[PDB]
């Protein structure tokens, strides 16, 4: 009724300020691990070289 | 679980069909267990047959070492088979409650008879053969559940506190490893992140030097019988037997990839014996697949190369992780819409009350300016 | 600990809240029962009981 | 201040001096009971709990209950 | 404003506590009495420091109602007491556990006579319990 | 099965006499639970007006029985003794010569250690009554 | 409506940890924030030549 | 979640802090306990006139002999004891009438 329940009160606060640091350490994680990725697609020139020489040119 | 009427009444019905069962079970058990122990004895290694004692730096006091007391049987598969090691397991833990339940009766003669009654009225200490149909195993499954929903939070905070508490991580990746082992079971824990917290708590503290309160949780988390409870070198014993056939079956089923053409009841009963898989989560066979090939990531490697698994502490952790469900939130939002002390607004305020409004309320800053000019000017008089 | 609450910066503002009320009636009484036993245990129709030598304490305990 | 070993509680200042000195004092918004406020009188203007009851009132109370205390088996004495 | 109270503090000055990183710090420089955000917070010197919060009314943004299913976590189970419940039990029982000690201080300091009076007007000597009965071998 | 071991299972509405209770809990929560009533180890607290109140109380009720309990018994052990050695003999007096005999008791528990002992040792040559009167 | 916070006190509380201070996991955890746009592209590049190589 | 202190009702949860928490210190005290009622649970007639009277024995009165008095009516009429046996009095009924009719 007394001793426990102080004990629990005085833990609160800094057990809520690691929890949020906690949360913010894995939105951080989230965002850092985003990257855009540039795809690169065959150059349409060598495909026009290709069609150049199946006509025998 | 609490005890209830319906279930008192459905264990005196069975209770004679289940003794009979467990004796047979018993007699299966015995011939599965003196073939798993000649093995073990012809060839297991020295340290393991010898029982080599490990002894504590500060006390000195004996206890199972994970490298030497405990020995993987690659080859086991030969003589036992996968199924036959999961019903030694199961008949082990019915095995110890009707031993627990036995010593019992036998010290107290017949006053037992009311303790009696107070445990037919409940199924988490009775054994699983005791229910004959599947809504009885269904429900006698719920409260195995209810009991490690229990016990695992305490023994996983014992753990996280006393080492947070008392030491540090060395590494950024050691730091991710420990933050991410303790996570809610509705995310999804990485094995291979969260395999370096074995070595770091290996660093910390063994397998051989688990504190007794410790054990005690652990054992209560295993559905292990804790009273009496005695030195902490019994029920060690007992968890070091099931985790080293459990270890067995792993490598047995890893091998031979048993777990993909297990069926889903099987597959069912095999993450829950590794407390991997809740009966109370109604998971599918993607789900139980996902946790046990995490949970074979989790034992690494090198399991398959030497038999060696991580500590067992963290492995113990890890698993039971999945009964540490997302702390309870119940009630609409508009609930913090109230007001707490209602019950003090007729007592009003009194002149402290009031000063400290005063002082501190939006007018704070010409108080303390006022104060201040009228404090400086005293002192100027003074001198 | 004795951080904090209402005090009286003088005697005429024991008023202002009723503890210190109580407390400033309890001092009264505390500080009043004395001129109280100096006038009842000094009165001049005080009279020694004739019979204080027929038993003490002092004997009883000795 | 100190009445015997209970200390006044005084606030620490927040502000610096040149925040201070910008600072506009507005006495009419400030409530009747603390007006012209002073630190070592703060209560000077606080009302009564009860009109027209004085310290000295309580303190000859109490020194008139201490007085029925020992003097009225004087006047109404009993037998043992 | 309201004369309720706030978050406890026991007496403590969160400008020097050893876990004075937990209280935000406001613009004035005055950690927080509580894990909350305080403008209004301030330092009382007794022979101690304490810190204090004045409750003010103040407006804050607030963002609008999320759904029921991002923030109920449907856990409870059958020994779960909440801390509400918990406070409820805990005011009722204390209450009839006060006047029950109010009863019995009254008895005590008021009523109870001492034992073993030397006039014998009030209190009990004493008398032996236990004794046999019914049984004439026992002599 | 007969007794819950928990908390949970309630034996009451949660609304049962909520009322008295609430003040009740007002009554506790105005004083105490405030930042600058920061108890020593729960026993002392911090507000001063406790102290105020409650020093007064205890030594009120402290004296009040150890006046009609306790001393009265050392008081009616003197009257009883130097005036007859029963009690019928002390209620045969009046009144008034019990208020003046436990005056002198109380005369004799003021001088204690200081003061004149001839308030119980005879001087030599005196008239009044010896040990032996009574027997 | 705060319950992690409140399973985890009680807990700790309920296996002998009474203490309320946890100077290493604060010292682990108080340098946590929110990184800057600048930070945030300095670690985007150091991921993207990573990825190249 | 589930703790001791909070889940579990004050009996319950006393005998797991004095069986789990703290079994030693409850087994020395119960030791102890019976230590001091097998050696330190009596007190002489003697010793309760010097003592066990706050102001002092009243001798007017001798309360011990009123309550020993009543002690042993209460267990002669219980018992059915017959006081004039000649283990009591060390002599025949016949020489007890015959002292009775002398003095
Ligand atoms: C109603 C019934 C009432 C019953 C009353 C009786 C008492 C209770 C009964 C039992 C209760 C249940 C629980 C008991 C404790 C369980 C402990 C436990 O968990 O052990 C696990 C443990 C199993 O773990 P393990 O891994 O297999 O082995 C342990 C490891 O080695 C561990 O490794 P380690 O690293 O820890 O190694 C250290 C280990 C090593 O030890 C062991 O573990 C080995 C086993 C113990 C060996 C003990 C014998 C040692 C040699 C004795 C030599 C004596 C010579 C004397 C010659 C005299 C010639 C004149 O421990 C020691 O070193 C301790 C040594 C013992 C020291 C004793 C000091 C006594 C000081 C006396 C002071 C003065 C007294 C008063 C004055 C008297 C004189 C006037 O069990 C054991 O080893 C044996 C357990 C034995 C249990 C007790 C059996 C009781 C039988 C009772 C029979 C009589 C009944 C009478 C009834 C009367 C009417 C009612
Ligand atoms: C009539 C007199 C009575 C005397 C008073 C008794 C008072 C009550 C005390 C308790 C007595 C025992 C109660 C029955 C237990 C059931 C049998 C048993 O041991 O189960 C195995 C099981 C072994 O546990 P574990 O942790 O797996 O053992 C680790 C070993 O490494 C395991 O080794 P492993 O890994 O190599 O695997 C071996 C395993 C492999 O086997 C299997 O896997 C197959 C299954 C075998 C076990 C089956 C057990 C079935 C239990 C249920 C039975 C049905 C109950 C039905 C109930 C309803 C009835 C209507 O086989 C075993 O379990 C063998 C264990 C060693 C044998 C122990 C028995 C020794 C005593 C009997 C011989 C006495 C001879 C007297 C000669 C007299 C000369 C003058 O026993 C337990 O669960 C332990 C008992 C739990 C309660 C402890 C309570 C405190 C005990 C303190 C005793 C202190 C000394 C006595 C004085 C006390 C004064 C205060
Ligand atoms: C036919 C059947 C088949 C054949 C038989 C088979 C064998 C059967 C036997 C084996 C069974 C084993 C399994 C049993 C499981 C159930 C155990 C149990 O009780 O569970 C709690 C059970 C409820 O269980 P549950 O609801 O299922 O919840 C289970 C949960 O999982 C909660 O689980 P948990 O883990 O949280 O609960 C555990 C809890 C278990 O404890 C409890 O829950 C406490 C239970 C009692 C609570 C009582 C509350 C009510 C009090 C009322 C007071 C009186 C009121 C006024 C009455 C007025 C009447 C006119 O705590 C403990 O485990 C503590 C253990 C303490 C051990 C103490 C050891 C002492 C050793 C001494 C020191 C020695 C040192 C060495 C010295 C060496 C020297 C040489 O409690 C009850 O049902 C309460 C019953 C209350 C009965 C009425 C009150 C007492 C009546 C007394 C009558 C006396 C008559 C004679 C008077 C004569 C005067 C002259
Ligand atoms: C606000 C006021 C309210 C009222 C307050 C009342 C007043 C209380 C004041 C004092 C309270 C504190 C006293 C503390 C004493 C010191 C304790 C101490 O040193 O403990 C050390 C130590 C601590 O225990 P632990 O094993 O470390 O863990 C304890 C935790 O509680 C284990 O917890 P866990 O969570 O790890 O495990 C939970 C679960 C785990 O589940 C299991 O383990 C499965 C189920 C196990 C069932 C039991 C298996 C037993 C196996 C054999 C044990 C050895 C027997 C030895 C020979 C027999 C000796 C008699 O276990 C249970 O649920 C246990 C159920 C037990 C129910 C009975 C509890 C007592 C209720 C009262 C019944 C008796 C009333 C008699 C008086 C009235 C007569 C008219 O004790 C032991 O080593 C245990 C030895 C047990 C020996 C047997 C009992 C000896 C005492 C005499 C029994 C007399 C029976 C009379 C029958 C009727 C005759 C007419
Ligand atoms: C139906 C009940 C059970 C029946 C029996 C069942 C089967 C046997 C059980 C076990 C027997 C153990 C035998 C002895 C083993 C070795 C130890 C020893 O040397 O013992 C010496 C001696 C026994 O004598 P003995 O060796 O058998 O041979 C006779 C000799 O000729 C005598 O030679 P001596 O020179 O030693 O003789 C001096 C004197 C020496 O006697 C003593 O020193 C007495 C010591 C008592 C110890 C009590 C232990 C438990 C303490 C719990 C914590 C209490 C904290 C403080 C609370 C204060 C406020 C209440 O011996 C006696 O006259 C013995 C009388 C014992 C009566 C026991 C009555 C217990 C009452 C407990 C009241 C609790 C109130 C709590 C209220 C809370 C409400 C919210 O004392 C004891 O053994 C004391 C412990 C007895 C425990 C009995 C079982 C548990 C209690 C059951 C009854 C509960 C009643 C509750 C009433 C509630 C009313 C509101
Ligand atoms: C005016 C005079 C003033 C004198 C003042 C003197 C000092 C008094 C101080 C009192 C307060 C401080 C007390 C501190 C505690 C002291 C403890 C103490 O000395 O107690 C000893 C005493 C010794 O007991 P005992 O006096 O009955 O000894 C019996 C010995 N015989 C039979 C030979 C006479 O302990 C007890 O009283 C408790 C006994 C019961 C509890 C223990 C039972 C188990 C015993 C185990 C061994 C024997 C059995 C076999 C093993 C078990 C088998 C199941
Ligand atoms: C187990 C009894 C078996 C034999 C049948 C006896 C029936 C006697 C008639 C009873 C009529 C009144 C019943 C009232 C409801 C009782 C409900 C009850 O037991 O609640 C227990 C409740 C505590 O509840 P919790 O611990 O919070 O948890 C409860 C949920 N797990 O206890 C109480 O509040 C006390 C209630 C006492 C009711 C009266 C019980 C009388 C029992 C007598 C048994 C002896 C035989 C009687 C024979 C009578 C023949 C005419
Ligand atoms: C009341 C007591 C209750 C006891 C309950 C438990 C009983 C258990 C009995 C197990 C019996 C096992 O039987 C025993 O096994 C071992 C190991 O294979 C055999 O051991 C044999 O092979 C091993 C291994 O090569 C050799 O080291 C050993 O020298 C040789 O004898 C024994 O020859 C056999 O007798």
């Amino acid at each position: 009724d007394i001793m426990v329940p102080s004990f629990v009160y005085n833990k609160l606060p800094v057990i809520h300020f690691l929890q949020e640091k906690r949360a913010e350490q894995k939105l951080r994680r989230v965002l850092d691990e985003t990257y855009t990725e540039w795809t690169e697609e065959l150059d349409q020139a060598h495909v026009t070289d290709a069609i150049t020489r199946s006509l025998n040119i | 679980m609490q005890g209830s009427w319906s279930v008192l009444k459905k264990n005196c019905s069975n209770f004679f069909p289940g003794l009979l069962a467990f004796a047979q079970q018993t007699q299966e058990a015995y011939g599965i267990w003196l073939r798993i122990y000649n093995r073990q004895q012809k060839y297991g290694p020295t340290d393991f047959v010898e029982q080599s004692e490990t002894f504590s730096p500060d006390y000195h006091k004996r206890f199972h070492s994970q490298d030497k007391n405990m020995w993987v049987d690659k080859e086991l598969c030969t003589e036992v088979s996968q199924k036959e090691v999961a019903r030694l397991m199961t008949y082990k833990l019915d095995m110890w409650r009707m031993a627990h339940c036995a010593g019992a009766l036998l010290a107290t003669g017949g006053y037992a008879i009311p303790f009696g009654l107070f445990w037919l009225a409940n199924d988490t200490w009775v054994p699983s053969s005791f229910n004959l149909t599947g809504e009885e195993l269904r429900a006698w499954r719920e409260a195995q559940d209810l009991y490690r929903y229990r016990s695992a939070p305490s023994y996983l905070t014992d753990t996280k506190w006393h080492f947070d508490f008392h030491a540090y991580p060395w590494n950024e990746t050691q730091e991710r490893a420990w933050d991410d082992l303790f996570e809610k079971n509705d995310v999804r824990r990485d094995p291979k992140v969260v395999r370096p917290a074995a070595e770091m708590y290996d660093g910390f503290i063994k397998f051989e030097l688990i504190r007794r309160k410790s054990l005690r949780h652990l054992c209560r988390s295993m559905n292990i019988p804790t009273f009496p409870m005695l030195a902490r070198l019994c029920n060690g014993t007992r968890v070091r037997d099931y985790w080293n056939l459990a270890w067995c079956e792993d490598y047995m089923v890893i091998t031979q990839r048993l777990h993909e053409s297990m069926t889903d009841e099987e597959l069912y009963d095999y993450a829950w014996r590794r407390y991997l898989a809740p009966y109370d989560k109604n998971l599918n066979r993607e789900q139980l697949m996902e946790r046990v090939e995490d949970y074979f990531e989790f034992l690494g490697p090198d399991f398959v190369a030497h038999g060696k698994a991580p500590n067992l502490v963290i492995l113990t952790n890890y698993v039971l992780g999945y009964y540490n469900d997302p702390a309870y939130l119940e009630g609409d939002i508009s609930e913090l819409d109230k007001n707490d002390y209602d019950h003090l607004a007729s007592w009003g305020k009194d002149a402290f009350l009031r000063r400290l409004e005063f002082e501190n309320g939006p007018l704070r800053d010409q108080v303390e300016a006022h104060t201040q000019r009228l404090l400086a000017e005293r002192a100027a008089i003074a001198k | 600990m004795l951080l904090g609450g209402f005090v009286p910066r003088r005697f005429s503002q024991f008023n202002r809240d009723p503890c210190w009320m109580f407390f400033i009636f309890s001092v009264g009484f505390w500080l009043g029962e004395y001129p109280a036993m100096m006038i009842k245990y000094n009165a001049r129709d005080l009279v020694y009981d004739p019979h204080r030598y027929v038993w003490s304490h002092h004997d009883d305990h000795h | 201040y100190n009445m015997l070993v209970f200390r006044d509680p005084k606030r620490r200042p927040q502000l610096s001096e040149e925040e201070r000195a910008k600072v506009v004092v507005n006495q009419a918004e400030w409530p009747e009971e603390f007006k012209d406020f002073d630190p070592d009188d703060p209560y000077k203007n606080s009302p009564e709990i009860i009109k027209g009851m004085s310290s000295w009132n309580l303190f000859l109370w109490g020194v008139e209950c201490a007085f029925i205390y020992q003097f009225y088996e004087l006047v109404f004495p009993k037998s043992i | 404003v309201g004369n309720g109270p706030t978050f406890s503090t026991g007496g403590e000055c969160m400008n020097t506590c050893d876990i004075q990183n937990a209280f935000p710090m406001n613009d004035r420089g005055v950690r927080s009495s509580s894990p909350f955000q305080e403008p209004n917070t301030a330092i009382y010197d007794s022979y101690l420091a304490w810190t204090y919060f004045q409750p003010m009314d103040v407006h804050i943004e607030k963002l609008p109602a999320p759904e029921a299913k991002y923030y109920q976590r449907h856990t409870k189970k059958p020994w779960d007491v909440s801390s509400t419940e918990l406070t409820e039990i805990q005011s009722r029982k204390k209450y009839f556990q006060t006047l029950g000690y109010l009863v019995a201080f009254i008895y005590l300091y008021f009523l109870m006579p001492k034992e073993k009076s030397f006039s014998g007007l009030s209190g009990p000597d004493g008398h032996w319990i236990m004794l046999p009965k019914g049984r004439p071998e026992l002599f | 099965v007969l007794f819950s071991t928990y908390r949970s299972s309630r034996l009451v509405s949660k609304e049962f006499l909520h009322g008295p209770v609430m003040r009740f809990r007002a009554l506790g929560e105005y004083y105490f639970q405030r930042a600058w009533n920061g108890t020593l180890n729960w026993a002392l607290p911090g507000e001063y007006r406790l102290y105020a109140v409650m020093i007064p109380f205890i030594y009120f009720y402290h004296r009040w029985h150890n006046d009609h309990t306790l001393d009265r018994d050392h008081v009616e052990k003197a009257m009883i003794m130097r005036w007859g050695g029963t009690l019928e003999d002390v209620r045969k007096l009046s009144a008034k010569d019990q208020l003046r005999v436990r005056c002198f008791t109380d005369i004799e528990k003021l001088y204690s250690a200081y003061g004149p002992k001839d308030t119980y040792l005879q001087p030599p040559g005196d008239t009044l009554p010896g040990k032996d009167f009574y027997r | 409506w705060c319950p992690e916070v409140r399973d985890r006190a009680e807990l700790e509380v309920d296996i002998t940890g009474w203490q309320w201070w946890s100077p290493l996991e604060e010292r682990r955890l108080l340098p946590v924030r929110l990184r800057s746009v600048n930070e945030v592209r300095e670690i985007m590049s150091k991921t993207q030549a990573k990825k190249s190589a | 979640v589930y703790t001791r202190w909070k889940c579990d009702r004050l009996p319950v949860f006393q005998l797991k802090l004095f069986t789990q928490e703290y079994p030693m210190h409850a087994a020395v005290g119960i030791f102890t306990i019976i230590f001091l009622w097998k050696h330190m649970s009596h007190c002489s007639e003697e010793t309760e006139r010097k003592y066990g009277w706050w102001a002092g024995y009243p001798y007017w009165r001798d309360p011990i002999a009123r309550r020993n008095e009543t002690k042993y009516k209460q267990m002669i009429i219980n018992n059915d004891v017959d006081i004039t046996h000649p283990k009591w009095t060390g002599c025949s009924v016949e020489q007890l009438e015959e002292l009775s009719r002398v003095v």
